[PDB]
């Protein structure tokens, strides 16, 4: 049967600049752009996720095709000609060689701040004296938490037991972005939204939502919580943990709510188990 | 004729002036014998320009921007008229004229 | 020439929807409700917020336009956490306050109040004497003038307070005062002359508002 | 009788660049063009969503004349000659035999364009190959927009050559595969929010595109005015309209809505359970 | 002869200026043994010029590209007349005398 | 195997003016923006912390190709090439000049004062020559506790020795700002959260919190007891020092909270000395 | 010659030139195989010039067109001349040209 992981990841809370756009003149400018209620929020792209996903596919002795030098800061091809067969990379997230196409089982979305961007430039002044192209400089950067949306067709893989090393990266997610030495914002998830069904329609795609348009609060968004209490997504295959567990519970008639039947756990660990337990079973692992 | 061109032109002017006196004002900014860029100051005040995404961005600057200009007898006798213009109208078109104010200032100095 | 020390002018930028030409009690209670601090205060003035004139009795805000206070510079801490970065709502609309700015206050040899109020003193006579009174009671020597419309008749605006259901009225007048020096320029500046300081009214502004003013 | 089933599906709001122009230089442009106001919106071809419900067709068994590789990117056909009979792709969607039983075929499905509900004003994501060396193939641009997309269908069920086969096509409907589209890095569901279908016998439907936006920088999605005016008027039969979907909260928060003819139609919060109704009066109506 | 004729010449010798200018840009970014562009710079210049849905993203395209060129003359002496055509006039004709500006630059160089 | 050192520091209450935004007309503002609750906070760069820590990695006499003079304020290079496996600096800092460029182990984020900013400014007449005038100019001050979170990565220091300079320079810190430090403030830290992990993920980034909002004492946030108590921290990978440790023991049912069994200790400098033995035992020092 | 011979003869040999760099650039994308089709480019550029409906189209075709092509000394020798004629001329009469110039080719040997 045809098995998709779809799943919506919320980020701490911390000064941010990981995706800049074109880099010219004074200020690094955030990759940002238009969103929900019409404000501007800043953006984190997929690619830079996958980049990540696959960096720790690499750490973790997983063979991979492409190798990250970390010297030479450069990509390195194992093998030519790519075999999804064996290589992690290939099978996860396919390639293009212009077979020599694949389509990947890993889909990953745009990583969106939860709060609007409104300010923060910082100075990038360097030293003393000799006031070159390296001297006064503006650097963007973003006190919010990311939110994206990912999705994986576990069938489509060509080895069914790489979804579990997907689901460990996604949990112990390395640096994304660049401003690493003075922004260090871990990407590790602090509040988790995973489905595990059979069906092609996902309705958890970006449920996270501010309480206060400045403030480090996230909550559910009430149009996530009207469709599960509908009747729409089944909460046996609804998998919620993080830091939004204490939210739920603290919400009004929680144990007659539906939402109350979901897989709800505080620690992710002990979530994560029990989705890769349930994974195994249904993929005959 | 069809003053909305009318209100176009002095707006060019004023921008025109405003960015001439901040010119001055950096050449009293800089010292001793370096060379005060011209073209550099140009691309400098693009560059800030297009920094910006919408409405408070660019709407704050291109006011600071007018009023660090310094003495603009334009201005002066164009305050209201100016200042609805701004108010009004998309940013965007805003910015589209101040380009091309940048563009066609130079023959002053 | 001369700064005057313990007091700034600090000054938020404002925006929002076109707002009554006469504030007044509109942005003290408005204030208010975000500030409880705010209330309980006595030597703080809130400056008449500055933009252009649109129709009816409505003033429109501009970038320029900022919400102003004067205030000891001591006692900043104890607004500035519920000012800065804070909204406030006048009638239905939120009105949005950003990081304030430290203005100094500066010494002028002519000053300016757009609108004074004396308790009881409703002619132009009896007002001058009123004024040169307090100005007696502060130790402030210098020439009064009133300013003037078109004309040429002495101003008087009128000051609405919606307290309860009731709405209240209380008028006064804008005058022009020059020869201070600027020591006790800044002392006026500072305390100001008459009467609901944080109205909106009663606190000194150099004389190019006064010319400002007289225009329109 | 000749029944057909109208409808105008809404998807979610979230960042799509599914449907590309010609290649042009090394920016990757949406398919867009002026809808609404002379506004530009971005545009999803109808063949994507053709495509999408053939491979919904395929995966979920059933047989099917074209299958995709899904491995080699290639189509194959299990028979050359194309048999409506049997294949449900060929009885649904048509073929066209034009090099030299019938050889072409009308098909019992009409979809048309799928139109962004939010004008796109700019949304260009940069992209680099990264590593240390340049070349031809390191910085492209691709565009993007966040917006819900919204396409109008319509489905003459007695043209079917076994009338069973609307319900596997409704379904595919609901549960849709993903439209064609950058999917590595634009993710973006298909599967409808808000639905507004029609079950009737005759071929005037008037509810091509009834959903209007508010804010246009929002994802807030409402009811057309003229769509609720043409309803109230005592046009579009309330017993043929099954509304359901995030649209269902709004309806229902409107005044006088009890009062309204509005309130009649078969509107279901749950959209399996308007679904599973529609479905039932479908398989009454055409004897199944 | 004929004013609209005269105007549309002269843009064309406004936009020739600007695309020397960022040609010169241009050559001076590259250094090395690295062959300076001629030709695909051109190409890049057909395709972002292509690349303009609807008119604010075009004139927001050609006032910027203008400015880039930094110093011209042609501009210089006709402020009201160039700054009138770009503000009015379709987009797509302006697009269309872009490209034909594109096309005859290159005797210069 | 890949082990990290992620901590966050807290320094201790005083006056605190440190790298000031522009200085525009006579007043000297300092870098503050917005934070939780949506309140303005002073922030402090992350580059003045990682000059500091280069300060005191130069002055305790191991070898670094930076070497600051002190008096004609100038940053001579020792080597113009860049050598991480002799030259501490570069081992731990990394370079670019723009293996002409290094990532660096250390990774860092901006100093949050604990308490939002309450707006006081102190008045200050400078110097000059204008027949021995003195003009008036505003100073802004915040008196508050900075947090910064800083995370390190032992593996890729290519001396594995050099982490140990490193914590000692963390708790040690010289002077950060130099001379824009108007007053004095030390920025050594008064209590710890460190987390010596073999894992990317991190949940100790902001761990602290205030009671009040003018307060001259520090709480753990709710969050992070949460997180320790439902067991996505491992006690055993947590290390806790410093005044925070005295509020901590007065807490009820510390005995039997998870937070007991972590590595807890009153005095900094002993918890130090047992997270340095751990680690030279754990990277076979 | 009159003077509006001269210009026509001129604006075929601009054709003509911008043809020659379109078919190289086909030639230089097109290697592979035995030999990349000739016909069938004189084909695609009939089809797409008889696409064109209305002047503004096929205006912004022709200068699209004519830029690809490179160089073109041609029109390098008489921007005025060319511009003018093609922003006046009538939109058939120029497709006509074009397609007397597209007939009238001789592939390089």
């Amino acid at each position: 049967p045809n098995y998709y992981l779809y799943g919506t990841v919320l980020t701490r809370y911390g000064l941010a600049s990981l995706n800049h756009d074109i880099r010219r003149g004074n200020k690094t400018i955030l990759q940002k752009g238009y969103w929900n209620n019409g404000k501007i929020h800043s953006f984190v792209g997929s690619s830079a996720i996958r980049w990540a996903l696959r960096f720790y596919l690499q750490k973790q002795g997983y063979l991979v095709n492409r190798v990250w030098d970390e010297e030479e800061h450069i990509n390195r091809l194992t093998s030519e000609d790519f075999d999804p067969e064996k290589f992690y990379d290939d099978d996860i997230f396919g390639f293009a060689l212009l077979p020599n196409q694949r389509m990947g089982a890993l889909g990953m979305n745009m990583a969106v701040s939860l709060t609007p961007y409104d300010g923060a430039v910082k100075l990038g002044a360097k030293s003393g004296r000799e006031k070159d192209s390296t001297s006064l400089h503006f650097t963007e950067y973003h006190a919010t938490r990311y939110q994206y949306y990912f999705g994986i067709d576990a069938t489509h893989l060509k080895d069914f037991s790489r979804i579990l090393p997907m689901i460990d990266g996604i949990m112990n997610l390395p640096k994304v972005g660049g401003s690493s030495n003075i922004f260090n914002y871990p990407f590790c998830p602090d509040s988790l939204v995973f489905q595990w069904t059979n069906h092609f329609a996902s309705y958890i795609s970006y449920c996270f939502e501010y309480c206060d348009p400045k403030s480090k609060e996230a909550k559910l968004s009430q149009e996530f919580i009207d469709e599960v209490e509908c009747g729409q997504i089944d909460p046996s295959k609804l998998w919620i943990g993080g830091t939004i567990v204490k939210d739920l519970q603290q919400l009004d008639n929680f144990e007659s709510s539906p939402l109350n039947k979901a897989h709800i756990y505080r620690n992710r660990n002990e979530m994560i188990e029990a989705l890769k337990t349930v994974i195994k079973r249904d993929l005959g692992l | 004729n069809s003053e909305e061109d009318k209100q176009y032109l002095i707006f060019i002017k004023v921008f025109q002036q405003a960015m001439k006196g901040n010119f001055a004002k950096i050449y009293a900014k800089t010292e001793e014998g370096k060379d005060p860029p011209i073209k550099k100051k140009v691309e400098r005040l693009r560059a800030e320009l297009n920094y910006c995404y919408d409405e408070l961005s660019f709407k704050e600057y291109l006011s600071d921007f007018l009023v660090r200009g310094g003495l603009n007898k334009y201005f002066n006798e164009h305050q209201e008229e100016i200042a609805l213009l701004i108010k009004k109208s998309p940013w965007q078109e805003i910015r589209i004229w101040s380009l091309l104010a940048i563009a066609s200032y130079k023959p002053k100095d | 020439l001369i700064q005057s020390e313990e007091y700034v002018d600090l000054t938020f930028k404002l925006r929002g929807a076109p707002i009554p030409l006469d504030n007044g009690y509109l942005t003290y209670a408005a204030l208010s409700r975000i500030c409880p601090p705010l209330h309980e205060l006595k030597s703080i003035g809130i400056h008449p917020i500055a933009g252009i004139p649109t129709r009816n009795n409505l003033l429109e805000l501009t970038a320029q336009s900022r919400l102003k206070i004067r205030i000891y510079h001591q006692q900043i801490p104890l607004i500035y956490p519920y000012l800065a970065g804070q909204a406030f709502h006048i009638g239905q609309n939120f009105y949005q306050l950003d990081i304030p700015d430290y203005k100094p206050l500066i010494s002028s040899e002519s000053v300016y109040s757009r609108l004074v109020i004396i308790k009881g003193f409703q002619d132009s006579t009896n007002f001058i004497e009123a004024v040169q009174r307090q100005m007696d009671n502060l130790g402030i020597q210098g020439k009064i003038e009133l300013l003037t419309r078109q004309d040429g008749t002495p101003q008087r605006r009128q000051l609405t307070i919606n307290k309860e259901g009731k709405q209240f009225k209380v008028r006064g007048f804008g005058v022009k005062i020059s020869e201070l020096n600027p020591e006790d320029s800044l002392t006026l500046q500072e305390q100001g002359i008459g009467g609901k300081r944080k109205m909106m009214c009663g606190i000194f502004v150099p004389a190019t508002r006064s010319k400002e003013e007289e225009e329109t």
